[PDB]
């Protein structure tokens, strides 16, 4: 599992855990939110610039 | 051999405040520096070995903690109280001090008995002893995993014997084991067989030359019967009339006889019949004589057809045609084998054919060749079933040579000389083939099947002189198997077995090193330069201190005159991109486990991936379980503070920041780096602070100074320390709470189980099942 | 007397290994089926070390 | 940016000489006979140099 741990840590800024659901971290949330914003002008677009 | 570990390596310590209000259990596994910018997994590998040595699990072992117990004075209590791990009396003392602070009554007798009986030893169904003790979580996980890995190689003696029955020769007296050993005997053996092909296939000339030289030295010392040549020479002189006055072809054969190189040739004879394809060469004189023809005929008749190449076979036929048929080398230069065979047969010469030796199967399975059948060639091309030459018409062919007319239309001087010589060689080979067959079989048992089918006479060092060949068969010596010689072979078998086992380990080590260190090459200068530098760095490190590879490998690699470092560097180079399967050993499994936990649980080993710097006026949730004053530990680094997400900056960006003063006012999280930290827990009360300033600003970049927490326990109603914390400290550094810390209230989480094997088991150091005959 | 030399003194032993060790020490007194000599080995594999 | 020939006709990808029958070719020279009437051990001497 060593190659997967490195890839997940880079993507999610946290080590994978057996008892925590693998969600992708804050990058996954930001990617999901920008997709909503691109589709329509009425989307919230709440992701900070920082 | 196997090591019996007497005590379980618990790593628990008890820290309690002076007033006794707060107490904690901490597992101390050491602090290991971690460097950023390079792979963490590679660093974890170095620390895994050091950690294994600290716990005592690096070498094969079995736990022997069954006898560490005592029995209570009460007559009802028949339980066995374990003495390993953290003492339950230490927890009882800590718990009573806590109750004294709160003015609660001390632990009752019933409560004391339950606490004092937590650590026990009880037997299981299989006779093993199970120890329940207080110990660290990672110490328990790593120690128990290493136990299961080493136990894979511990088997009963009867199981080991059944796996090695097929390799036991008949000429050895069986060993009588004691009755206890048959019932309760166990052996630690690694039964995986590693191939020697990676060394042999890559370096064929070096491997073949090394083993041929070692074998030749042994065979050269075999005793032989001392039989004079006078009887053989006198018979030859009578059959072909030899006159002192006249010059005859028979004299040229006789004056050239010599037994000086007989031990060397007879070792070549064994080598031809011991290996699948051992090809020998032979160079004749520029002007062939009757000796060359006799030598060439002897080679074709009494040597295996597998030892004679087609080019050598044609060269032998060309030499006969030049002498017997009165032609030149230039004429027969372009003639093929079939054409040459017709020329000699028309003149009356029938010895123009190679003969295949008959294979004989070994009685037992060859060493390092599981589930395989060995073979070797019978010497002198004699069929063992018929006890005569493969050619059934050899008597008729010799008579045909006798009446033939070669080199002269009138007379039979050449034919009679060759026929009489060839009859002598036939008789000697018939009488003495059994001794050579036994000699070949004995040396065949030394080599595995891989060496039997792979080694070749590439260099051509072992070439037989024509004078030595014809004198070998004319003056063949019977083989005498002295008792001293027999014992010498038994010593060689032990040394050969150790050498093969050593080589297998070195090959497995080298194959692991190549995969981890070197990638694939590209047709670019950068790839070639990178590979060359990395190759030199690895070679310098492996040969430093005690060399990784043994002296046996270095002897094979240096057989051509190259240095040991140079020979290893070339062989490692060829191994890049190998598809050879490497069996994973128990020690590799253990190290990968500790490496995985080092990456997964970083707080145990003193480093973390994230730190937070926040102003003092901002209130953050903290871990209040331990009663620390101004605790620098958070259960998790907060996602939001005051309704806004905490800003996260990578260490590289923070290093290059020139507006760092504006950023620190708000607070931020630092990540993308490994932060080494240390802490000290003081029993008194005081201001919790850091040893050094948090950050250092330079014209080149910003950096974080080494982290060392001074942590004190908290007395809430202390105005002096409360004011100093708020006013004398402006910024605070937070990290996730280390997982090694555990409150005293949760002391039942430290209970863990260790299983030790039965004490009835006896371990056998020498599991071999045979003795020497004498 | 049942034995000229006792196979082992029971009071000296402590576990199963001492019985085996003592039996090897006193085996010369008994009539042995096979008299021990140097031992011959046919299999030997060395494992990788730490 | 430039390009150059790798020395000694060695392919970095295969880490070996370009000719894939070199070992067979050298063995052929070792067992060969070239000047039987006027030469001695020409094939063996030349083969040893090639290895």
């Amino acid at each position: 599992d060593v190659p997967f741990v490195q890839a997940y840590s880079k993507f999610a800024d946290d080590n994978p855990r057996h008892l925590r659901v693998k969600t992708g971290g804050k990058m996954a949330n930001a990617l999901t939110n920008v997709i909503r914003s691109y589709y329509s002008i009425n989307a919230p677009a709440i992701v900070p610039q920082v | 051999e196997l090591i019996k570990v007497p005590t379980i390596p618990h790593n628990l310590v008890l820290i309690q405040s002076d007033n006794g209000k707060h107490a904690l259990i901490k597992e101390d596994l050491g602090q290991w520096p971690v460097e950023t910018g390079i792979s963490l997994v590679n660093q974890a590998g170095v620390f895994a070995v050091q950690l294994a040595n600290k716990l005592g699990i690096d070498k094969p072992f079995v736990l022997d903690a069954g006898s560490n117990y005592f029995t209570d004075t009460s007559f009802i209590d028949t339980r066995k109280y374990c003495t390993d791990g953290l003492s339950p009396r230490e927890i009882q003392k800590a718990l009573n001090r806590q109750r004294a602070y709160y003015d609660r009554p001390e632990l009752t007798i019933s409560e004391n008995k339950t606490l004092l009986s937590q650590s026990i030893i009880y037997p299981d169904a299989d006779g093993n002893d199970v120890s329940i003790i207080f110990s660290g979580a990672m110490s328990h996980a790593i120690f128990t995993y290493a136990q299961s890995q080493w136990n894979k190689n511990i088997i009963k003696l009867d199981d080991y014997i059944r796996e090695i029955t097929l390799t036991v020769p008949k000429q050895y007296r069986p060993r009588r084991f004691k009755e206890i050993e048959h019932t309760h005997g166990y052996v630690y053996r690694e039964l995986n067989q590693g191939s020697l092909l990676p060394l042999v296939d890559a370096n064929l000339k070096e491997s073949s030359s090394y083993y041929f030289k070692k074998l030749m030295s042994s065979i050269s010392n075999v005793p032989v019967d001392a039989r004079t040549l006078q009887s053989a020479t006198a018979a030859l002189a009578a059959d072909t009339g030899q006159a002192v006055n006249r010059a005859q072809h028979v004299s040229m054969l006789t004056n050239r006889l010599t037994t000086a190189n007989a031990p060397t040739v007879r070792a070549i004879t064994v080598l031809t019949c011991m290996f699948k394809q051992f090809r020998i060469g032979m160079t004749y004189a520029l002007d062939p004589n009757i000796m060359d023809v006799a030598a060439a005929t002897c080679m074709l008749l009494f040597r295996p057809a597998q030892s004679i190449s087609d080019e050598q076979y044609r060269y032998c036929l060309q030499t006969m045609a030049v002498f017997l048929t009165n032609t030149t080398y230039d004429i027969v230069n372009n003639d093929t084998i079939d054409v040459l065979k017709m020329k000699l047969r028309n003149q009356g010469w029938p010895f123009v054919e190679r003969y295949n030796a008959v294979e004989i199967d070994m009685s037992v399975e060859p060493l390092r060749s599981p589930g395989q059948v060995g073979r070797y060639y019978n010497p002198f091309n004699i069929d063992p079933l018929t006890k005569k030459h493969v050619e059934d018409r050899l008597e008729e062919f010799i008579n045909q040579v006798q009446v033939g007319r070669f080199r002269n239309a009138s007379g039979n001087a050449v034919g009679t000389t060759l026929a009489a010589f060839l009859r002598a060689c036939r008789d000697k080979t018939s009488a003495n083939w059994r001794g050579y067959s036994v000699l070949v079989s004995r040396y065949r048992s030394l080599i595995p099947n891989e060496l039997f089918e792979s080694l070749r006479n590439i260099s051509g060092e072992y070439n037989i002189n024509p004078q030595d060949e014809h004198s070998f068969f004319f003056a063949l010596a019977q083989i005498n198997a002295d008792d001293e010689f027999i014992g010498a072979i038994d010593k060689e078998s032990a040394e050969y077995l150790d050498e093969y086992a050593t080589l297998a380990r070195d090959i497995s080590n080298s194959l692991t090193l190549v995969k981890a260190a070197f990638g694939p090459l590209e047709r670019t200068s950068g790839s070639i330069i990178n590979h060359a530098n990395n190759l030199n760095k690895v070679i310098n490190h492996v040969f430093a201190d005690k060399p990784l590879i043994s002296e046996t490998m270095l002897k094979i690699l240096t057989i051509d005159g190259t240095t040991g470092k140079d020979g290893y560097r070339n062989w490692l180079d060829k191994l890049v991109g190998h598809n050879y399967p490497v069996y994973v050993e128990p020690v590799v499994n253990i190290m990968n486990f500790i490496s995985a936990r080092f990456v997964a649980d970083s707080s145990y080993f003193g480093y973390t991936n994230e730190i937070m710097i926040m102003p003092n006026h901002i209130n953050v949730p903290v871990d209040d379980r331990f009663g620390f004053r101004d605790s620098p530990f958070c259960t998790s680094l907060p996602r939001t503070i005051m309704g806004n997400d905490v800003r996260r900056i990578s260490y590289n960006v923070f290093s290059m920041m020139e507006d760092i003063d504006d950023v620190i006012s708000e607070g931020f999280i630092l990540y993308d780096a490994y932060f080494n930290f240390s802490y000290d827990i003081m029993t008194t009360d005081g201001v919790t602070r850091l040893k050094e300033d948090i950050l250092i600003v330079t014209d080149t970049g910003n950096d974080i100074k080494p982290i060392h927490f001074y942590i004190y326990f908290e007395n809430r109603n202390d105005k002096k320390l409360r004011y100093e914390s708020k006013m004398n400290v402006s910024y605070r550094l937070y990290i996730k709470t280390p997982a090694c810390l555990l409150p005293l209230s949760d002391y039942m989480r430290a209970q863990h189980d260790y299983v030790s094997p039965s004490s009835s088991r006896v371990y056998i150091k020498d599991p071999a099942v045979v003795y020497t005959r004498s | 007397k049942l034995f000229e030399t006792s196979p082992f003194d029971p009071l000296t032993i402590k576990n199963n290994q001492d019985v085996v060790d003592k039996l090897y020490a006193t085996q010369s007194s008994s009539i042995q089926e096979v008299v021990p000599t140097k031992t011959f080995a046919t299999e030997l594999q060395f494992g990788v070390t730490s």
